[PDB]
RNA sequence: AUGGAGAGUUUGAUCCUGGCUCAGGAUGAACGCUGGCGGCGUGCCUAAUACAUGCAAGUCGAGCGAACGGACGAGAAGCUUGCUUCUCUGAUGUUAGCGGCGGACGGGUGAGUAACACGUGGAUAACCUACCUAUAAGACUGGGAUAACUUCGGGAAACCGGAGCUAAUACCGGAUAAUAUUUUGAACCGCAUGGUUCAAAAGUGAAAGACGGUCUUGCUGUCACUUAUAGAUGGAUCCGCGCUGCAUUAGCUAGUUGGUAAGGUAACGGCUUACCAAGGCAACGAUGCAUAGCCGACCUGAGAGGGUGAUCGGCCACACUGGAACUGAGACACGGUCCAGACUCCUACGGGAGGCAGCAGUAGGGAAUCUUCCGCAAUGGGCGAAAGCCUGACGGAGCAACGCCGCGUGAGUGAUGAAGGUCUUCGGAUCGUAAAACUCUGUUAUUAGGGAAGAACAUAUGUGUAAGUAACUGUGCACAUCUUGACGGUACCUAAUCAGAAAGCCACGGCUAACUACGUGCCAGCAGCCGCGGUAAUACGUAGGUGGCAAGCGUUAUCCGGAAUUAUUGGGCGUAAAGCGCGCGUAGGCGGUUUUUUAAGUCUGAUGUGAAAGCCCACGGCUCAACCGUGGAGGGUCAUUGGAAACUGGA
């Protein structure tokens, strides 16, 4: 094993923990917004806005690709 | 850069002794002491003692493994001969002593096992004097025997060392006890007399009654030892750590260096008559002798060699003058008590291991590329036991041949050859133990399971009675007609004279064209056995009459006639079976002569005679080769391992009635 | 026009047919004998067999805390003012760790792959792209942790946990910003789907500081950071055509083929799922089986063709075997992770570890293929502001007649045909101008001196100039100076000494250049074919001589040629091998005369491309040559586009 490889293992584990937390949060927001739009709720627009916020922040963190975020926003805001 | 130890501080020594004398224990203790401010492996181990480099080779004791002793004494400078205190000199002690004498190696004797019950230092020294006829004298005295053994009196410096424990530490240097002072002075006088018997200056100095200086006495002892005229005898117990330091001190003080040793003589490859003296000089050309070859599972093939003259650096090319090829020295290793070290250079008087030598067997000479010197090789004993070997599964015969080749390269004393007459592969070795170990090694290491037995004896046939016989063959009945006829007198020839064909034809009754065909037919029919299938020998065939047809006569017809004549002569002449008889010369002490002669006569052989030779006796006899199976083991049992023998084919003799009948029955069915 | 040779052998003899064989060229060759040197190349083709050991990927202190360290230089005098502690300052420096970037390149291998893998030509209005370049706009305001470290505990080791504390260009909230997303209107355009631009609004997150200059903490340089649009680079997908053997492999396919909806992806798409339908492929060879990395090229041939896919370049695929994802611009990752498997190793028996198809090397296999070498000086790469560090890439050296090319092993005179070998017709012939001897030379060799180029730089130090500045330091550019070589004191040059150290291999019956004597006597032996050898052997072995080559010469193996002997070029089937025993008839192949029309074939012009290296031609540089370099020419059944209508094809 190479010293830099061992270091990369450590940093990869840290980055994975952070990324999976953020991705799970954004997926939860997306599902909540989709449910709110599907069944009209007074919180619909705020939930959709939160979902879009998290989707774009994920795209900027590189967790998802820009086109993936674009598809999510397109479908969410077309439903809403 | 610079050799860490000079030639004046190098000691190449070998530990040799009878079985269980303590060679391995002594080597282990030596390595431990040299390494402190232990696994023994590899041909030689390198250590340091008091600013001196010490190469140690531990040898085997069994007579079956005399190859190792030979190949080590060839390249070594000094030897430590270990003796069990309770028994002194034993048969293999004598054998290794004679090998060291043949190689002119200085020796120091070390009486180990002083703590063992029955230990008797005086008796061991007396055995040195009597059994070996060696000018050996103690340079020490033991205070105590068996459990009482507690001190050693160095006589050169008249100083007592008292050992307070078995750990080998906390030795007290004190003055000789008063009660032992007279004995110590007498022993010192005896030692001085022994050395003076070789040194004239010391003899005059001692006769003058003037006190001998410690340095002068040490110098005289060193001179005598290196001349191989004196043998210092020490004592101790390697198991309980007593006398090991003194033994190492004696190694330093008395055993020679590669300078003190006599030079080495070699032959130029292009001028065999030319002689080259290779002295221990780093600045001279590089010449070394490869004395061991092995395969280490980590580094590959290792070639252990001793360097006599010159220097050689790792990562270079050398010449194998014996094989006349170029070898790449890629890596040089030296084995220490606990680890192997890669060393960039080897100098005269160094034992090292090369990695990467291909086609370099034991006894080869490695010389500088430009040079072409060839050092003297080693002579090893001829096989004393032979066994017909054969794989249990014929599918492994190629593996068996390859294993035999590799084993022969590893071990000079192990031979394998194919016998044309019997078509059997025969393995020859130094003893039953040697062959058993080799068979097991072939079975396991080389994964070729083999079975071994007594070699087959190629018998012969002969005619005991003379007779005139006729052979006629008429085949005119169908198609081509053939006719042949011969009259031949068969006579028992003088034993060993071979087949003799005579042509007493008068009047051209047998045309001269067909006579060679008749002789050839006789030769073929005799090659084919007439009584048991073995070739017929010692016969005089006299073609004295015959007939022929102007057309039907042919070479094949006359060969048929000769074959029929031989068949009828076999019917009429009472053939007998002959067995090879070996001229056997047995050397042994006279006290076993009766046993040896009894065994000879019990082997169906006869004692030709007896004669003294040196300090032993030689018995000459003739024994059947079949009855000579397993003779070495019986001889060693009869002579306590002191008996040796040689055998060579001598002649053929008639097999007794019962044995011949058994042979005939076996061949028939 | 640049280019094409044949011979032996079936018979008593002949012509034909017909196979066999030979003369040529080639090689990553091996072996046998032999072996002087230099230059340039090439060197595990077998076991994608297993691997001891060393090395092959690090770097950044000008991102960060901490630790070690201790100049310059404080204090008391031990009365030693030269040695001394802690109460200091502590600079030049070094590091384990956090963080950034690089570990996806470079290097190895050809196992798998018959497939859009590759080649060639196209397409993407179905796509993605860190570092780099350009332009424009920004970089505001707060916060919580954690490594390190200290401590306690458990371990043979691998190393593990608990507690407490601290940093950042590490992480997170909020603020403003959009060509990105939703909706509405408008303009224009295209190859269906659609594309480009403008105007309105609603949802909406980015960022960071480090080292300096001016010092007015205001301004500001370099580097770094963020958003957007372009360029460059790299990658992805699709398509026409081309690219292999077998039918003693004929049926294959059920997410299979299409549609609808959704999901999924950078992206289109049965890519996946649900539903409906029964479609899709195939004698134009599906499916199955076997074998195989493909190409530029390489060998051979007059060509057409045939054979091959080392070295070098491109593309692909793989990293003990199989699966998977993580991080990341980029991997489903040779010297990363997880799981499973085989195998192997260490262990204190509690438990741990590994993957040379990287460079060397080991073992093994094999007829057979090298050093566990030197250096980053050159070129290239990663990191760094830079010096610099790393770099088994690479540049060199070492070994091997393995190949090609060059030069040696001497030159002149020398009849007096010397000795001696071999033959003889016993005169002589021949080895032979060969030798001897006299003269000459030193390529080579030995010795002693001189001694390159490859080296550009970068950095540092001086100025000059240009954008910006309020002005510097800096930044770009230009001119100068110090310094940088593993090879290596090697190449090369000079001076002296000696023909002195340096020739072997095969063949001599015909093919096929070169003949005699002895020995042998169908024996020993030779042999590519025909054959030779039983007493007169140019064929076996030796000797003299001769022939061909020569540091090589022979043998074996394999490929093309000769072979028109699979015949398109370029053959045949009465009797030599070859007409189905004969009809009827399907697909296919082929098809009578004239007129009009089309332009698929056919012919012709333009444009792009067919990398580089290679082959061929020319020129230039190594003293020559090989070799190296530079131009030219060539190579498509290639594509787009414009033209002609005789023939074939269509109407
Ligand atoms: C000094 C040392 O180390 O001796 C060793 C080394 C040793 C001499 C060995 C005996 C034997 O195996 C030897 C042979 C000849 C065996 C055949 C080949 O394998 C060769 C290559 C091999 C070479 C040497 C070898 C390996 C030893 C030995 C004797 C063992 C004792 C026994 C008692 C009865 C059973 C056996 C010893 O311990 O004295
Ligand atoms: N009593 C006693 N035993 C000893 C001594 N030296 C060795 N031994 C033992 O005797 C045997 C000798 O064997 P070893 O040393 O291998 O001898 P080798 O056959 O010469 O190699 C072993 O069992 C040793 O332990 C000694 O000095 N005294
Ligand atoms: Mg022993
Ligand atoms: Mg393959
Ligand atoms: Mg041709
Ligand atoms: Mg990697
Ligand atoms: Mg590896
Ligand atoms: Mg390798
Ligand atoms: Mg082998
Ligand atoms: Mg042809
Ligand atoms: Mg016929
Ligand atoms: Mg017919
Ligand atoms: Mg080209």
């Amino acid at each position: 094993n190479i010293k830099s490889a061992i270091k990369r293992v450590k940093t990869t584990e840290k980055a994975e923990a952070r990324n999976i937390s953020q991705k799970s949060a954004m997926r939860t927001a997306v599902k909540n917004a989709k449910t709110a739009v599907s069944n009209n709720a007074d919180n619909k627009n705020e939930l959709v806005s939160l979902a879009v916020k998290l989707v774009d922040k994920a795209a900027q963190s590189n967790l998802i690709h820009s086109n993936k975020a674009d598809r999510i926003k397109s479908q969410l805001m077309t439903a809403n | 850069m610079a050799r860490e130890f000079s030639l004046e501080k190098t000691r190449n020594i070998g530990i040799m002794a009878h079985i269980d004398a303590g060679k391995t224990t002594t080597t282990e203790r030596i390595l431990y002491y040299t390494g402190r401010i232990i696994t023994i492996t590899s041909a030689a181990t390198t250590a340091a003692w008091e600013g001196h480099r010490v190469n140690i080779i531990d040898t085997p004791g069994h007579v079956d493994f005399t190859v190792e002793v030979e190949r080590s004494l060839r390249v070594l400078d000094g030897a430590v001969t270990v003796l069990d205190a309770q028994s002194g000199v034993e048969p293999q002690t004598e054998t290794v002593w004679r090998q060291a004498t043949t190689y002119g190696v200085p020796r120091i004797v070390f009486v180990n096992k002083m703590d063992k019950l029955g230990a008797n230092f005086e008796y061991s020294v007396s055995t040195l004097h009597d059994r070996l006829q060696a000018n050996a004298a103690p340079i020490q005295l033991p205070i105590g025997a068996e459990d009482e053994f507690e001190a050693i009196i160095d006589l050169v410096e008249m100083k007592c060392f008292k050992y307070t424990n078995d750990l080998g530490t906390e030795i007290e240097e004190i003055e000789i006890p008063e009660d032992h002072l007279d004995r110590a002075e007498e022993a010192r006088a005896s030692l001085i007399e022994a050395v003076a018997e070789t040194s004239d200056e010391l003899m005059e100095k001692y006769l003058g009654d003037e006190e001998i200086s410690v340095s002068e006495l040490k110098e005289a002892i060193r001179q005598a030892t290196t001349n191989v005229e004196f043998y210092p005898v020490l004592c101790g117990t390697a198991f309980k750590n007593k006398g090991v330091q003194l033994m190492l001190d004696a190694v330093i003080d008395y055993l020679p260096s590669p300078l003190d040793v006599k030079p080495i003589i070699g032959h130029r490859a292009s001028n065999p008559e030319e002689e080259v003296i290779a002295k221990a000089d780093d600045s001279a050309e590089f010449a070394a002798l490869a004395f061991k070859v092995m395969t280490d599972p980590y580094v590959g093939k290792l070639t252990f060699f001793r360097v006599y003259s010159g220097t050689m650096t790792s990562g270079s090319y050398v010449k194998n003058s014996t094989k006349g090829k170029r070898e790449r020295v890629g890596r040089l290793l030296q084995m220490h008590a606990n680890s192997r070290q890669e060393i960039d250079t080897v100098y005269s008087g160094d034992i090292a291991a090369a990695v990467g030598l291909k086609d370099t067997g034991t006894g080869d000479t490695l010389c500088g590329e430009k040079n072409d010197i060839i050092l003297e090789s080693m002579e090893f004993p001829e096989p004393v036991i032979h066994l017909s070997v054969e794989p249990k599964s014929k599918a492994d015969q190629d593996k068996m041949t390859q294993a035999l080749v590799k084993l022969q390269e590893e071990d000079p004393t192990f031979h394998a050859h194919t016998d044309e007459e019997t078509g059997q592969v025969i393995i020859g070795g130094m003893g039953e133990l040697h062959l058993d170990i080799l068979v097991d090694r072939m079975k396991k290491e080389f994964n070729v399971e083999c079975n071994v037995g007594a070699p087959m004896v190629s018998y012969r046939e002969t005619f005991k009675s003379s007779a005139q016989v006729q052979g006629k063959f008429s085949r005119q009945s169908g198609g081509r007609g053939q006719y042949g006829d011969v009259h031949i007198e068969f006579t028992p020839n003088e034993t060993g004279a071979g087949f003799e064909f005579e042509n007493a034809i008068v009047g051209g009754v047998v045309p001269r064209e067909y006579i060679p065909s008749v002789e050839a037919g006789l030769k073929d029919a005799m090659e084919n056995g007439v009584l048991a299938g073995y070739p017929l020998i010692d016969v005089k065939a006299k073609l004295y009459d015959g007939s022929y047809h102007d057309v039907d006569s042919s070479e094949m017809a006359f060969k048929i006639a000769a074959s029929l004549a031989l068949k009828e002569a076999a019917k009429k002449c009472d053939p007998v079976i002959l067995e090879p008889m070996m001229k056997v010369t047995i050397e042994m002490p006279e006290e076993y002569m009766g046993d040896i002669m009894g065994d000879v006569t019990s082997r169906r052989g006869r004692v030709d005679g007896m004669e003294p030779r040196g300090n032993a006796q030689v018995v000459n006899a003739y024994v059947p080769l079949s009855e000579m199976f397993g003779y070495a083991t019986s001889l060693r049992s009869n002579t306590q391992g002191r008996g040796t023998y040689t055998m060579y084919f001598d002649h053929y003799a008639e097999v007794p009635k019962s044995i011949a009948e058994d042979i005939i029955k076996k061949n028939k069915g």
